[PDB]
Order: C-alpha cells, then sequence, then structure tokens
RNA sequence: AUGCUGUUGCUGUUAAAGGGUUCGUAGUUGAACUGUGGGCUGUUCCCGUCCAUUCGGAU
RNA sequence: AAGUGUGGAGAUCGAAGAUGAUUAGAGACCAUUGUAGUCCACACUGCAAACGAUGACACCCAUGAAUUGGGGAUCCUUACGUAUCUUUCUCAGCACGUUUUCUGUUUUCACGCGAAAGCUUUGAGGUUACAGUCUCAGGGGGGAGUAC
RNA sequence: CACCAUGUUCAA
C-alpha cells in the first residue's frame, strides 16, 4: 500500500520509486550516482547466507562526501556494524 | 567515531569546549574560593574573577589583584575552591 | 561489520589479526587530517602522525568484505590502483577472490564510453586511494557504481561509500590490507575455514621494483 | 533585531531539512512555536521534539524524519475568513491533496483543514508540506 | 450544496433535452467532455441530412 | 541487426527486462536508443521536431554553420524525452536528435486536482523547472480545463500525457532552446517531490544486472 | 614470453613470511598506539613492545 | 497581453537603480512569560569450570 | 582633493604663463623654469570610481591553512596528551609550542544561486516550494541632471 | 621608449 489510488483502490501511478535510506529522499530516474549496496547476512559460522541487506543512497549525498557517514549510521541501526569495542 | 552527535545530550568533550553562553543551557565560568591570608591566617571568600582588590578583614592586607580575566592571588597564600 | 544476526563473535578481530596490522604499520596515518576521516583517528602521536582506531579499521574492513562476498559473478567487482605500490597487490587480490583488476592510467571512458572495446561495467569498484584514483571514482559517479576505498587520514570522500581507514602509502602496509581482505572474502564465501591460518604468504602482495 | 520568533523557528527547520539533517536546535521558543510544531507532529511531518528549560526563553531540539519539504511563516498574519480557505490553498500550497495552512483561530492554533470543518476563521500563521 | 443540486440538474437537463448527452451520461463530468461537433450534430441542417429527408448537407440547408 | 554493448541492452534484447519502469526504478542510464523502441510499442510512441535553428562559428575565411535540432518523443502515458543534437546538414541533426531524445526518456508523475475518479488528468503538485533564465511553472488545473500553455510547452505537455494544466513562464521565452528544456526539467521533477502517499516504507529489490548476472556472463 | 617468463620468476616467496619475521622480533608500537591497545576487547597482543 | 508599476508579484556587484558617513523625529516594526486539567468504563547466541603459547576446541 | 575669504609660511613639486624641442601643425606628451596653489591657523564649500560600482538590523549556513586583540587550560560514551630560551628590573616577567573559546580583517573550499563573469558562515545562498523588520532608488536610449 | 595621421555611400 504505497502510491496514489483511484477512489476505486487501484494503484494509479506507474513506478513507485526508491527512497534513500539515509535522507528519505525519493530517488529519481536520472540520479545516476544513486547506488544500492547489498551487505551479506552471515551466519553463526561466519559464512554468508542466501539473504542480503540492501541499502540505497541518493546521489547528492555521495556528491558531497556525506555518504560514508550515512553508511555507518545505517549499519549501526540495522545492527550490521558494531559501535564500539567491548570492555577489556 | 561511530557515535553520532545528539543535540539534546551532547558529549562532555563537545560541551566542555563551548563558550559559556553557547552552551545548551548557559552558565557561569567563575567560582568562589576560600583564601587563607599569608600572615594573620584567617580565611576569606574570594571570587575567582574579582576585579576589586579584596582585603583581609583581619590582616588588613590585600590578598588579591585584578587582571583581565581571573584575578591573581598573592604569593604564599593557600586557597581551595568552594563548591556550587 | 562484525555483527551477525545470531550474535556470534565469529567476525571479530583477534589478537593474531591485530598483531599483523601493527607489524605492517597499517594503522599509522599521515600528518594531515581531513574532516571526513576525522572520526577514524584515535589520537595523534609525537612527530605529529595520526593513529587510526583499530576497531573502526576492522569494522569497515569486514563491512567491505560482506559487500564483496555478496556478489555472484565476482568479475563485477573491479579493483584498481593508479599508484604504483598497489598494482602487485591488485593482481593477487584479483587472483584469490576472482575479481576484475586494473592498474596504471585508468584511461577515461572505461565506464562511460560504451563503444570502446575496453568497456567494462562493474557493480562494485574498489579503489586503493580516493586521490590517485580520482578518475575511477568520478566515472563511478556517472554509471551507478558504489566505491570501496582504502582511505588515508586526508582523503577526499566525495562519492566514496565504504571508506576503509588504513595506511595506503607504504609498500608493506598496502597489500597487507589486500591480503587481509582477500583472506576475509574467502572466509565469508566458505572457501577457506576460519580455524586454520590461511597458508598463502603475504609477500606476493608486496610491490617489488623489477629493475 | 529579531522580530518574529515563529518566522525564525520555521526558517531554521526548513533550512536544516533541505540540508537533510537529523536534528535542529531552535532558539528562542514560544508557546506559539510549540503549538505550531504539535500541528506538524499530528500529521507526521516531524518527530519527537524536546523543550529545554532555561529560565530564559527555551530552546527546542526537533527530530526530523525526512518528510517535511518546506515549512514557512506568512508575515503579517493576514485575517482569513471561512470563504478564504480555497484562496489560500491555491496560493501557498503545492496541491489540494496534501499540505496544510496553519491558522490561529479563537478555537486554537489549527491547520486549515480542521478549521474548515469547525466553521471558523483566523489569522494565518504559516504552512508545512 | 444548494447551487449544485439546483442548476447542476438544469445543465444536465438541457444536455439530455437537446441531445448533447445520452441518458447514461448523468454525472456532470460529461459536459466538460462535450465537443463542437457534438453540438453541430443537433442543428436542423444536420438532422434533415441524418433523418434522410435530403441527399446532402447542402441539400438540407436549402430545404 | 542490433548487437548491444551495455548490459541493460543485453537484457532488453533477451526480454529479461520487460518494461521501461524497471530501468527507471534503478536509476540506470540507458546509453542505447534501441532499448526504448524495444520496450515501448512501436505504434504507441510519437515523435516530432520542436525547433531547428542554425548556429554559426566565426572562422578565418568566413563562418562555419551547423544546425541545432530539437526533438521530443513520448507516448502520451507518462513518458517524455527531449534531445538536442547538432550537425552540418539539417538531415543529420534531425536524425541525431531522434537518437538523443530516446536516451533522455524519463517518467512523468500525474495526479488529480480534486477528487480521484479515473486516470489522472493533471500533475500532482505545483512544479517549476529552470534552464537558462526561462523557468516554466506548471500548476494543477481542474478536470476539464485543458492545457493552458504556450504552443511550445503545449506540444511537450501533450506527449507527456498531461491533460489539464496551468502554465506560467518567467523570462525570455522567445529563446526556445531553453524554453523546451525547462518544460522537460519541470515534468522530470514530478517524481522528485515526496508526498504522504509515498511516506510508506517499500521493500528493496535487486538490480536487473544483479539478478541476471549469471546470464550476462554467458554473452562472454 | 619475456613477460611470461619474468612473471613466473617474480611470483616466488620465502617460506617464512615478512610478517612472521616481523612478529618474531616484536612489533614495537608507539606511546599513543599502546595507550589505544589497552582499550580493545582483545587487549594488548602478545609479542609486543612499547619502544 | 505586462510579475513593463509588482499587495499577491519586479528589479538594484557588472544591464537603469544603495542614496558619502553618523545622529535623528514623524512613521512603520518590535523578545519571552501568567493556561487550557484529571478520574472511571469502553476503543540460537553470549558470559565461566577441563584443552593450548604470533592464529583452536568441545559446551 | 581642488576651490574661496582673512592672516602666516613659502623648502620642494607645480594648474596659468615663458622659453627649448619633437611635429605637417604641437596651443600636448619630453627638457628648463614659474604664478596661484601645496603647508598652518580661523571661516566657507559639501561637487569623488566618497567603491565592495554590494543600505541598515537579526536568523540559519560545510571545510582546511593562516592572522589581529582579549580570556581560559598545559543503537549514538560518565569524562583526560605539553615542549622550547632569555631572565638585575614599567619583572610573581617576555616571547614561543599544543589546545579551547569570543571579537575583528581576510584566504583556497560543500550545498545552493546566477544570463554569465562570478558569489558562497564575509552570500549575490536559505526565492514561482515567491511574506523576519525598516528604508532608499530604478522603469528602453537620449534631451538632461538641461530649462523654469 | 625618435617620428608613424587617415581611408566616401549602400550592399555582398
Ligand atoms: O575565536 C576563535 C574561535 O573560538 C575558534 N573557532 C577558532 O577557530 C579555529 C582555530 O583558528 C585559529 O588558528 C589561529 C592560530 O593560527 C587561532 O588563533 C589563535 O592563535 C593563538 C596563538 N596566538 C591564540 O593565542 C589566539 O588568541 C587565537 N586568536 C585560532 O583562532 C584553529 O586553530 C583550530 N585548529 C580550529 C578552530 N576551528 O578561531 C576563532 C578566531 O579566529
Ligand atoms: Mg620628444
Ligand atoms: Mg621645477
Ligand atoms: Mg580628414
Amino acid at each position: 500500500t504505497i502510491g496514489m489510488f483511484n477512489e476505486e483502490g487501484e494503484n494509479v501511478d506507474l513506478y513507485i520509486p526508491r527512497k534513500c535510506h539515509a535522507t528519505n529522499t525519493l530517488i529519481e530516474a536520472h540520479d545516476h550516482a544513486a547506488v544500492q549496496i547489498s551487505i551479506a547476512n552471515v551466519g553463526p559460522n561466519g559464512v554468508i547466507n542466501g539473504t542480503t541487506t540492501t541499502l540505497c543512497i541518493a546521489g547528492y549525498l555521495r556528491s558531497q562526501g556525506e555518504s560514508d557517514h550515512a553508511i555507518n549510521h545505517i549499519t549501526i541501526d540495522r545492527g550490521i556494524m558494531r559501535i564500539k569495542t567491548g570492555k577489556p | 567515531g561511530f557515535f553520532d552527535a545528539d543535540l539534546s545530550y551532547p558529549t562532555v568533550r563537545t560541551e566542555r569546549m563551548k563558550h559559556k553562553r553557547r552552551r545548551l543551557v548557559q552558565g557561569p565560568n567563575s567560582y568562589f574560593m576560600d583564601v587563607s591570608c599569608p600572615r594573620c591566617r584567617q580565611v576569606t571568600v574570594v571570587y575567582s574573577h574579582a576585579t576589586t582588590s579584596v582585603e583581609c578583614k583581619g590582616c588588613s592586607k590585600k590578598l588579591c589583584r585584578p587582571t583581565g580575566g581571573k584575578a591573581l592571588l598573592v604569593e604564599g597564600c593557600g586557597y581551595r575552591r568552594k563548591p556550587d | 561489520m562484525t555483527a551477525v544476526e545470531s550474535g556470534s563473535k565469529v567476525l571479530r578481530m583477534k589478537e593474531s589479526d591485530a598483531q599483523k596490522l601493527l607489524a605492517m604499520r597499517c594503522h599509522i596515518g599521515t600528518r594531515n587530517q581531513s574532516s571526513a576521516m576525522k572520526k577514524y583517528i584515535y589520537g595523534r602521536t609525537a612527530e605529529g602522525s595520526h593513529i587510526i582506531d583499530l576497531h573502526m579499521m576492522w569494522e569497515k574492513l569486514i563491512l567491505a568484505a560482506r559487500v564483496i562476498a555478496a556478489v555472484e559473478n565476482p568479475k563485477d567487482v573491479c579493483v584498481c590502483s593508479s599508484r604504483l605500490y598497489g598494482t602487485r597487490a591488485i593482481y593477487k587480490f584479483s587472483q584469490h577472490v576472482g575479481t576484475s583488476f586494473h592498474g596504471g592510467r585508468f584511461i577515461p571512458g572505461t565506464f562511460t564510453n560504451q563503444i570502446q572495446k575496453k568497456f567494462v561495467q562493474p557493480r562494485v569498484l574498489v579503489v586503493t586511494d580516493p586521490r590517485t584514483d580520482h578518475q575511477a571514482i568520478r566515472e563511478a559517479s556517472l554509471v551507478n557504481i558504489p566505491v570501496i576505498a582504502l582511505c588515508d587520514t586526508d582523503a577526499p570522500l566525495e562519492y566514496v561509500d565504504i571508506a576503509i581507514p588504513c595506511n595506503n602509502r607504504g609498500i608493506k602496509s598496502i597489500g597487507m590490507m589486500y591480503w587481509l581482505l582477500a583472506r576475509e572474502v574467502l572466509r565469508l564465501r566458505g572457501t577457506i575455514v576460519r580455524s586454520v591460518p590461511w597458508e598463502e604468504k603475504v609477500d606476493l602482495f608486496f610491490y617489488r621494483d623489477p629493475n | 533585531t529579531m522580530m518574529s520568533v515563529l518566522a525564525n523557528a520555521l526558517r531554521t527547520i526548513a533550512s536544516a531539512e533541505r540540508r537533510g539533517k537529523r536534528q535542529v536546535l531552535i532558539r528562542p521558543s514560544s508557546k506559539v512555536v510549540v503549538k505550531f510544531l504539535q500541528v506538524m507532529q499530528k500529521h507526521g511531518y516531524i518527530g519527537e521534539f524536546e523543550i529545554i528549560d532555561d529560565h530564559r526563553a527555551g530552546k527546542i531540539v526537533v527530530n526530523l524524519n525526512g518528510r517535511l519539504n518546506k515549512c514557512g511563516a506568512i508575515c503579517p498574519r493576514f485575517d482569513c475568513a471561512t470563504t478564504d480557505y480555497e484562496k489560500w490553498m491555491k496560493n501557498i500550497l503545492p496541491s489540494r491533496q496534501f499540505g496544510f495552512v496553519v491558522l490561529t483561530t479563537s478555537l486554537g492554533i489549527m491547520d486549515h483543514e480542521e478549521a474548515r470543518s469547525r466553521n471558523t476563521g483566523g489569522k494565518v500563521l504559516g504552512f508545512f508540506y | 450544496h444548494p447551487r449544485r443540486l439546483l442548476e447542476g440538474s438544469a445543465i444536465m437537463r438541457r444536455c439530455h433535452e437537446y441531445g448533447f448527452l445520452d441518458e447514461e451520461k448523468d454525472k456532470l463530468d460529461y459536459v466538460l467532455s462535450l465537443t463542437v461537433p457534438d453540438i453541430l450534430e443537433r442543428r436542423l441542417q444536420t438532422i434533415v441530412f441524418k433523418a434522410g429527408l435530403a441527399k446532402s448537407v447542402h441539400h438540407a440547408r436549402v430545404l | 541487426e542490433w548487437v548491444p554493448c551495455t548490459k541493460l541492452g543485453r537484457l532488453v534484447k533477451a526480454q529479461k527486462v520487460t518494461s521501461l519502469e524497471e530501468i527507471f526504478l534503478f536509476s540506470m542510464p540507458i546509453k542505447e536508443h534501441q532499448i526504448v523502441d524495444t520496450l515501448i510499442a512501436e505504434g504507441q510512441l510519437h515523435d516530432e521536431m520542436m525547433k531547428i535553428y542554425p548556429v554559426q562559428k566565426a572562422t578565418s575565411a568566413g563562418q562555419r554553420t551547423r544546425f541545432k535540432a530539437f526533438n521530443v518523443v513520448g507516448d502520451c502515458d507518462g513518458h517524455i524525452g527531449i534531445g538536442a543534437r547538432v550537425g552540418k546538414e539539417v538531415s543529420l541533426a534531425i536524425r541525431a536528435s531522434m537518437i538523443a531524445a530516446k536516451l533522455n526518456i524519463v517518467p512523468v508523475r500525474r495526479g488529480y486536482w480534486g477528487n480521484k475518479i479515473g486516470e489522472p488528468h493533471t500533475i500532482p503538485m505545483k512544479v517549476t523547472g529552470k534552464c537558462g533564465s526561462v523557468a516554466v511553472r506548471l500548476v494543477p488545473a481542474p478536470r476539464g480545463t485543458g492545457i493552458v500553455a504556450a504552443p511550445v510547452p503545449k506540444k511537450i505537455l501533450e506527449f507527456a500525457g498531461v491533460e489539464d494544466v496551468y502554465t506560467s513562464s518567467r523570462g525570455k521565452t522567445r529563446t526556445h532552446g531553453n524554453l523546451i528544456m525547462a518544460t522537460f526539467y519541470a515534468l522530470r521533477k514530478t517524481y522528485g517531490f515526496l508526498t504522504p502517499d509515498l511516506w510508506a516504507e517499500t521493500e528493496p529489490s535487486r538490480d536487473p544486472t544483479d539478478e541476471h548476472a549469471e546470464l550476462l556472463a554467458e554473452m562472454t | 614470453l619475456q613477460e611470461e617468463e619474468r612473471e613466473r620468476r617474480m611470483d616466488h616467496a620465502p617460506a617464512t613470511s615478512d610478517v612472521d619475521k616481523a612478529i618474531q622480533s616484536g612489533v614495537s608500537v608507539d606511546k599513543r598506539t599502546m595507550q589505544m591497545l589497552q582499550r580493545l576487547e582483545i587487549g594488548v597482543p602478545r609479542r609486543v613492545k612499547r619502544a
């Protein structure tokens, strides 16, 4: 249930587009710097599974230099990358 | 890194650097201290940025000297900062 | 990215791994400092060099490996180096992992000029430097290729997505980051097992001045 | 000098949201600028915000969730009759579907859609979409 | 609304009365789709051609 | 025949990418104009030349002259594309702008003014687009308005599938090189504005070159 | 063929790695580095020094 | 038609246009605060005891 | 700044002017002079490319060298790093080093903007997604900043 | 750093 409807409940628009996982910015069709990055979900023995976590970033965010700060902020939230060391 | 700044709850490293009015809640920089006279020995309460020259009420001497910032206490006097 | 869905400690740095990093000096940054790599610095040493946090080095190292291991058809990863010290390590990472590789002058239009016969379309670009590989990164900005980079302390991080912090300057330090990443991508695939040490020597990753 | 505190607050929200930030610090605050934000919470354009107590005017830290395009203030606060809502929707809103014009009425500070339903009029404060 | 029930049922009435809209079209959005040849078909020059009382449309305007 | 070089055109020729909105979803550059007339049906794709004007270069011993041709393409169902190429003969630049206009194909979001009752008659929000000084502003119009625009934006807005729209234009509209490309930039922004329909979280997909990476390696 | 020969003469490594000969004398880290290695979840590694 | 009189809605570095600088009345504009309440009932991992010593394990 | 009035001053440069020369001509440039002026006092004037060709007051605004004055230290972490050399009196001193922070004059550098050149926490940004406050001027080129 | 001034009217 996303995109505009008809008052008859049929999905009227073509192409519900992607949104940036950092900035919630709707990714346009010509935004050729916008990338998807698939991170492998891995198991208890350290070998990859058949499932991946995919996160997509808008093109202006990569253009400024702020994408690498955004990939960190996402993967801490998803639980992919640890935020600090454990205590010694 | 890996910890993002939270504007409501800023880091102690970030917040100790700030100007006193540029803090999230503004506050003093100064404090009071309990200054013992070099002779005479009686304690006085001297403000850290005392632009006036405070006198020892017992000793009759002046145990502080104003500066552009923190005032300078005389040589040979003992002082410990008071709380709050 | 040493956090798995179950909660195991399988990906975390060990005292054998971090002992290799200290020996190969791949935690010493240069004297200069940029804003975007400022979060990766632990502190500055005497003689003014920057020390990189080995946690954040290892977490961005495994994060780049969880992206490379999630690529069927590993030839869609292109790993490239315009600096001369990388070119031997780029070859050996491409050999064990099975990725495309390129060295030297990048020859602009490799990613955009589609009627060239040296026209490749990778899915993930791995650059050794964000600065000397400015041309590989700037064409990735045009055709939707995310970028993995071995960044030093002053790195221009426009268009770099997974910035790995290391010492990409010295001959031993480079190649140790490619050994350890090739060692890791093979572990995530399941080619080699995590118990025994990977027998393959690091020395072949080092560039050697053939004259 | 600062003249309108609400126009100050909405300008710093809108500026930091086009920069894609995660939080703003709004200074100074009022009763008006928190009643404007609670209209923007109810239709989910902002997140949770927090009013820090000085014994001065407060500060507000607003959590942004990427949904706000532009919030602004109409200055001066023009008087708006009930027949005038469709005139203000065509002027400052991008469409009739989404977007809200906030008014200060006798019944409170409300958006334009609620004030049309309760058959009231007010002075216009600002907009958000 | 009072000006749409009255006077919106008047404009649908004169479309149905003069043949501008057939009786299925009753929603008032069909007046916005009327064209100039929809009105020109209702002239007495056209029906006398369409009913069959004249060979051509220039025969009908003469008669 | 047409041998493709890009991976997207290999998947379009193999009918692995079936529709054109599967390219628009992943922000892929087209790079080959045979992708577009394969995916769009051949009778449901209209094109005609907007403007042709000559541009001259002063040289030693005279002027060089090449003709700059503007073409617009699109079925009238939410796809539009405009391309501008140049050439020494007027026949070459018209043919090159046809090649160029298909590469710049882009989708148009369309919506409703008042209530929603059928296919969308208008653009979903007020949008402007600026090239040079010429910025056109496109405003939603009611159900039976029509396109109210100058005849150069009106022909572009017909091919984009927009049926009822209000239009302004702020400065030096007699320059048609920038008037054409400002109607194009404004209709391109219609999928850039985040509305509360699209607030919901969508589950991520896989790239057609991610999914079909095993098939594309079999062309080598 | 001279490039295929010298690519085979170059890809030759000693039995002891240059990293295994580097630990076996001690890595000899700096002040700031050693002050960092106390903070880790693995502690300070074996075969280390402080210089 | 002309957002070429601009309240909506114009320009003012270089196209016409910020007045040499301050003070200054009429004028227009002007910081925060005294408050909109409450009760009931609906609506698999990881942390240690046996193995091993620049890379492991059963648990 | 030139200019004006009344007193001083009057070295040097020097509108006017005078001689040389160059030139087709030279009323100019160049050389030698030289008056008013230049300089001061007290009055008057109020005419600048009086410029950043950018009105004033607030707000938000990314980065890295510096510089001037003052002050202070040596699932979003509960905190931490200090050298140099001069030193019998405007000397519990002076300068420096590393780091904070306020005020000022700036520089190569992210958005964004602009017709562009360029601007960019010092906006010309935050503007057809057009309203923080006040103010001055402009409306094709002239005539003409003329006439009354 | 001697002197070195100018080229009728439309049009191509
Ligand atoms: O008031 C300052 C402000 O608080 C602070 N943000 C600072 O910004 C910089 C800081 O920049 C200046 O570098 C200058 C040295 O080259 C230094 O000036 C200072 O020099 C010291 C030595 N004379 C002081 O004694 C002096 O009082 C002081 N003016 C800084 O001001 C950089 O050093 C930092 N690396 C980064 C900060 N962001 O600048 C404001 C004034 O410019
Ligand atoms: Mg001469
Ligand atoms: Mg003389
Ligand atoms: Mg003559």
